[PDB]
């Protein structure tokens, strides 16, 4: 069921970045058009591009570093302890969630809460 | 190639009246005429394919579509006259009254 | 214009007629049809009346009512007496005249 | 089930269109010519 | 016993009188209404009950042939 | 092309290849019994095979060139 | 707009449109290595399915 | 040559009636001699009158509705699926006209041309039901849709109802264009737009590798306009605006009748033509989300309309779990939780209605109202408990499936979803019942009794909701027979 | 190279439909995107579907459009929005849109790739077809009216959904 593959952990980190770039890069866009802009800008278009491509940069930086710490974390788990189960995982999705999303909302228990739920979630798979 | 071509024509017709949902955010009659050029894409689309085919049956339904889309303006117009009565402007924010 | 009556679900009893004419069917009406047709013709005059009086034409209200009701009890007379006469509904009676005609 | 396609509910266009095969509109164009 | 007949005439009746106090008028508002509506009650029961009975035949029917078209593939 | 109207006032270009995957696909029931019947009727429709054969030779006369 | 602004973006238009000439060309000489591709990753499958049966 | 109309009468006999209707309002509401006498109550019993002969004619003539079936081939056809869907719409229609007498009198809505677009519309939904090819699909969804855009924004001087129309006439008009296009790539990939031909074409193959990226398309599309029209996430936010901004008749017919008829489409032009998983997946999907944001999105309102909006988004969620899992217990599950639905709709509506002559608009406004009309409070509470699934209501029958199919298709997270959501479902309802029975408001607001028409309804609709579990066996024998009609 | 003139021509006008800042201007480029689809349909030899999307969209559509948007005099203050920041998502959804369905025919409809060879020669030429041949009008009208009436007659209902619905939503009797 899952012999289609070439794998190699840091190639598995990287793409995983690379495609968390992506999916952050979509969202903040997204992000950004789904908002009106503030009423000192209505006149004048530059300004609001700028805003949708640093929304654009920031959150395809979040996403990529969720991306990639989420895979290079359960890599290296299951790299030292070297065994496959859904534990091995349990921990990236824990320490991706905790470090980033609490180095961006600034708080430890929304970190520990972010990182419960991406445990919960890379469980269930 | 000439297969390929008048699709392509038919299909930038269609994408210009997505952007032109995309674009036009404060302007709701600009939004209607974009939907009217997807219709009129779609009637290029059985068009082309009915010659292509050798087929009679998208003619037939170009015709039925183009009563349908007919239709479809008298009406969205006249909801645009009574919106714009009632209100005396046609800015969106005077149509978002209805939320969550 | 290519026609075809022929039927989905085939008849389940003695076909009389399979496409009877407009005036055949009109002429097989019996007792039961001249009921249903009247049923629903008085039915239909009696709402028309009664819905009528607040607005204050109970009379062209009746008309109306009557109206719909004449149309919709000869369509239904109509399509018992045509089913009969094809097969599709119990049809002893059209069998028995046709035995013998 | 095993082929709905087989049904006769699903076969209207194979006895329809012979009956309409003589239809000016969709006759083969030597069929003019001997007829 | 419990016949349909029975249960559709208590039905009938528990109908007008529900009507009645929706509209918070007297339990027995026109009693006519009472007798009216046990009668359509009774009616409505019997002929579900005939309807049931025809619709078992037909869902037969209809499982027969499925189940024939289905061992057509073992063949 | 499975209507049989042509836009010319005749049977369609792929009217009979239509008829001939239908009437193949009424009694047997296997569809892969009907597979070059249906091929035929799509070819009729796009000649996909036959323009890629074509540009096959175009490409070999291209190379030899 | 200007109607110099106008035939300009038609200049614009029908340039971009014989790129998509251009386009269509490279996709239709193309089409044989995606056969050639698809040959494999089928077969790959067949001979995948049949060894895994085989036990 | 008459003889073969008699598959067409019941639409005959409709159109007809629609047409001496017009006539008759028109002529009589101008007339300076009646004193231009308002026309919408008179134009409505004659037209559920009319209504109810058409369901006489349809249901008295189930073998003749099948005859000439070849030579009405290329327009329609005419099944037992398609008999019994259209009685039940035919029904639905009769009730909701039913409940809008005193709407017409009490409002003084004078408008008759409100009946003679509900009837014509009616005609479009029945003409849908048979739809046997993509023109007349597409054709008789234009003609139902337009029908519904003009009623939406009837209350033509209010900004809501104004607002409404607009955004549906915007939305539909969309989803229909997207539609249509669906419906062009699969006839220029198939040649074909008869539902028997893309049956043949399409069955054998799904995704054999060198799949037709064409049909592909054209089905995504037609997929995207039916969830559009089925209100299913995330193309559904069309819908709480304009049930709310809509005349509340018009919000209790737009919430049973269309689904019905959109239901009909989606069975015989999927689950008959064959691409298979991906549009099973498609409504996999749009179920979860349908669910879960219709069970957040409803904890969230105050107000009676957008809670009853947010809730059938939920359920319809539910009913696609069914058409998801693709079998004949499938299909049977999905007729059974539209029927429950609709009739519970058809409850919660007449109350709706009954209390809108006091202006009923928000929550709280139910307040006390186990004092001041204990039978109605009990009534409504039964509703709610049915709309949460409390057994033995009518209500469990559809939740029971939904964990049914979700062990039978071997799906725990839709499981864990339907037990999350089913619970937040069963507090915003009976949060209403907490406001009706247990608060003690400052101010209460006392509400005008019913009419008889929503009354003798309201009976009716209750005591199938208590009672159906006792004997439910004709929906089950019905059911089984329309989902095993679908193919044979 | 024809398809391409006409191609480039409504793709300008079709973006100047959608961008343009007076309403009025958009109806009237709207009108030319028409005129350029009649030259499409011309090409393709469909000369009464050329000659009805001239007498239906422009001679009756984009009058009531035109007629609507200029009895409203918009004001530009009450539409107007800058663009730039929307090129991203345009953007992303224009380019999906066109890798995906620009080519969504070429793996259906491979084209035949034009050779240095004279391949006129092998058009084969069948006269059967040619004694009495069928206008586009007459081929659409034996069809229209007796093998597919209902869906004609479908059309006239929504026709008079339209009338009853534009009475009923405007009319103000004086």
């Amino acid at each position: 069921r899952y012999l289609e593959e070439e794998d190699g952990p840091l190639m598995k980190t990287i793409k995983g970045s690379i495609t968390g770039f992506g999916a952050g890069t979509i969202y903040g866009t997204i992000l950004a058009t789904w908002k009106d802009v503030p009423r000192v800008e209505r006149n004048v278009a530059l300004p609001g591009l700028i805003r949708t491509l640093k929304m654009m940069g920031t959150h395809g930086l979040t996403f990529a570093a969720i991306g990639g710490v989420y895979i290079g974390v359960e890599q290296l788990v299951q790299n030292f302890r070297s065994k496959r189960d859904f534990y091995n995982g349990a921990i990236g999705g824990f320490v991706a969630g905790a470090s980033v999303l609490g180095y961006r909302a600034r708080s430890i228990p929304t970190a520990i809460a972010a990182g419960a739920t991406l445990a919960v979630t890379s469980a269930l798979i | 190639m000439d297969l390929i071509k008048y699709f392509t024509f038919s299909m930038i017709i269609f994408i210009l009246g997505i952007w032109g949902i995309l674009l036009n955010r404060r302007n709701i009659l600009i939004m209607l005429m974009s939907i009217e050029l997807m219709l009129l894409a779609v009637n290029l689309n059985f068009l082309v394919f009915s010659v292509s085919l050798d087929d009679m049956m998208g003619q037939v339904f170009a015709l039925l579509v183009l009563t349908v889309a007919a239709a479809e303006s008298a009406i969205g117009l006249a909801i645009f006259v009574i919106t714009f009565r009632v209100r005396g402007t046609i800015a969106v924010e005077f149509i978002n009254s209805i939320q969550g | 214009m290519n026609t075809d009556i022929t039927a989905l679900e085939k008849a389940q009893y003695p076909v009389v007629d399979r496409n009877p004419a407009f005036t055949k069917v009109v002429g097989n009406f019996s007792t039961l049809d001249y009921l249903r047709f009247s049923t629903i013709t008085g039915i239909s005059v009696t709402v028309g009346y009664l819905s009528g009086i607040k607005p204050g034409i109970k009379g062209p209200s009746m008309v109306t009512g009557g109206l719909i009701g004449l149309m919709g009890g000869f369509m239904y007379a109509y399509q018992n007496s045509a089913g009969r006469l094809m097969g599709f509904f119990p049809n002893d009676g059209e069998v028995a005249s046709y035995q013998k005609r | 089930p095993y082929g709905f396609w087989t049904f006769e509910r699903h076969n209207a266009q194979l006895r329809w269109d012979p009956q309409i095969s003589q239809v000016a509109g969709r006759r083969d164009p030597y069929d003019d010519l001997l007829e | 016993p419990i016949s349909a007949t029975m249960v559709g005439a208590l039905l009938g009746l528990g109908t007008q009188m529900y009507s009645n106090a929706l509209r918070k008028l007297p339990y027995m508002r026109h009693p006519w209404e009472h007798v009216v509506g046990m009668g359509l009650g009774a009616v409505f029961a019997n002929q579900l009950v005939k309807w049931d009975v025809k619709l078992k035949e037909d869902l037969d029917v209809m499982l027969a042939k499925a189940r024939a078209a289905n061992e057509r593939r073992y063949f | 092309m499975a209507s049989g109207w042509g836009i010319t006032g005749n049977k369609g270009r792929c009217y009979d290849f239509w008829m001939d995957f239908s009437e193949c696909m009424s009694h047997c029931r296997e569809p892969k019994d009907c597979t070059l019947l249906r091929e035929d009727y799509l070819e009729c429709l796009h000649h996909s095979k036959e323009f890629q054969r074509r540009n096959r030779i175009y490409k070999e006369e291209q190379r030899k060139l | 707009v200007k109607v110099l602004t106008y035939f300009g973006m038609t200049l614009a238009a029908f340039a971009f449109w014989q790129s998509m000439d251009k386009v269509h060309v490279w996709i239709a000489l193309h089409q044989d290595e995606k056969q050639e591709r698809m040959e494999k990753e089928a077969e790959v499958r067949r001979v995948r399915a049949e060894l895994l049966r085989k036990a | 040559m008459f003889n073969l109309f008699l598959a067409v009468f019941p639409e005959i006999f409709i159109i007809n009636a629609t047409f001496i209707l017009l006539i008759h309002g028109v002529v009589f509401s101008t007339s300076k001699k009646y004193d231009y006498p308002p026309l919408a109550s008179n134009v409505g019993w004659l037209g559920l009158l009319s209504v109810l002969i058409t369901l006489l004619l349809l249901a008295a003539g189930a073998p003749l509705l099948t005859i000439a079936h070849l030579f009405w081939n290329n327009l329609f056809r005419r099944d037992n699926f398609t008999y019994f869907c259209q009685i039940f719409l035919l029904l639905s229609t009769a009730g909701t006209i039913s409940m809008c007498f005193d709407f017409f009198d009490q409002e003084r809505f004078d408008a008759f041309e409100f009946i003679v677009l509900i009837l014509l519309s009616t005609c479009g939904m029945l003409f849908m039901i048979s739809a046997y090819d993509l023109i007349a699909m597409y054709l008789a969804i234009e003609l139902q849709s337009l029908c519904f855009y003009v009623i939406a924004a009837s209350k033509r001087k209010s900004e809501f109802s104004t607002e409404a129309g607009l955004k549906y006439l915007i939305l539909g008009a969309f989803s229909s264009g997207i539609l249509l296009f669906g419906c062009s790539m699969i006839y220029g990939s198939t040649g074909a737009t008869h539902f028997d031909q893309l049956a043949k074409i399409l069955t054998g193959y799904e995704i054999t590798g060198a799949r037709s990226s064409g049909i592909f398309m054209g089905i995504l599309f037609i997929a995207v306009g039916f969830l559009f029209k089925i209100t299913a996430v995330p193309f559904h936010m069309w819908a709480p605006d304009i049930y709310e901004g809509s005349p509340t008749p018009v919000t209790a017919f737009l919430s049973i009748a269309p689904k019905i008829s959109i239901f009909a489409n989606i069975l015989r032009v999927f689950i008959y033509g064959s691409y298979g998983a991906t549009l099973q997946q498609i409504f996999f999907f749009c179920s979860i989300a349908s669910m879960i944001l219709g069970a957040l999105a409803a904890m969230a309102q105050t107000k009676v309309k957008r809670l009853l909006a947010y809730s059938s988004i939920g359920h319809v969620g539910y009913i696609c779990i069914g058409f998801s899992c693709g079998t004949i217990e499938g299909i049977q599950s999905l007729l059974i939780g539209i029927f429950i639905y609709a009739l519970m709709t058809m409850d919660a509506f007449a109350i709706v209605l009954a209390l809108r002559q006091t202006r009923v608009k928000y929550i709280a406004d139910l307040g006390a109202l186990a004092k001041t009309n204990p039978i109605l409070a009990i009534t409504f509470s039964i509703t709610m408990f049915s709309y949460a699934g409390i057994p033995p209501l009518a209500g469990f029958c559809s939740k029971f499936y939904l964990f049914f199919a979700a062990l039978g298709c071997g799906a725990y997270f839709l499981a864990l979803v339907g037990v999350v959501t089913s619970v937040i479902g069963c507090f915003y309802y009976i949060r209403l019942v907490k406001r009706m029975f247990f608060d003690t408001p400052r101010t209460w607001i006392l509400y005008e009794p019913m009419d008889r028409n929503k009354s003798l309804l309201l009976a009716m609709t209750s005591f199938f909701i208590t009672l159906f579990l006792l004997y439910p066996s004709p929906l089950f024998s019905v059911t089984h027979q329309m989902a095993l009609s679908l193919y044979l | 190279m024809i398809l391409s003139v006409l191609s480039s021509l409504a793709l300008v006008s079709g973006l100047m439909v959608v961008r343009a800042k007076n309403p009025v201007h958009s109806v009237l480029f709207f009108i030319l995107v028409f005129c350029d689809t009649s030259g499409l349909l011309l090409l393709l030899g469909l000369d009464f579907f050329a000659m009805i999307f001239l007498v239906v969209y422009i001679g009756a559509i984009a009058v009531l459009f035109l007629f609507v948007v200029m009895m409203f005099h918009i004001q530009i203050a009450e539409i107007h929005e800058e663009v730039l920041r929307y090129l991203p998502v345009s953007g992303i959804i224009g380019l999906i849109f066109w890798w995906e369905m620009f080519f969504i025919l070429d793996n259906e409809s491979i084209p035949l790739l034009p050779t240095q060879r004279n391949t006129t020669s092998l058009r084969y030429t069948v006269y059967a077809g040619k004694v009495r041949s069928w206008t586009n009008l007459e081929t659409l009208g034996n069809l229209l009216y007796t093998y597919y009436f209902v869906w004609f007659l479908v059309s006239s209902l929504i026709l008079l959904v339209a009338m009853i619905g534009a009475i009923v939503l405007t009319m103000h009797r004086t």
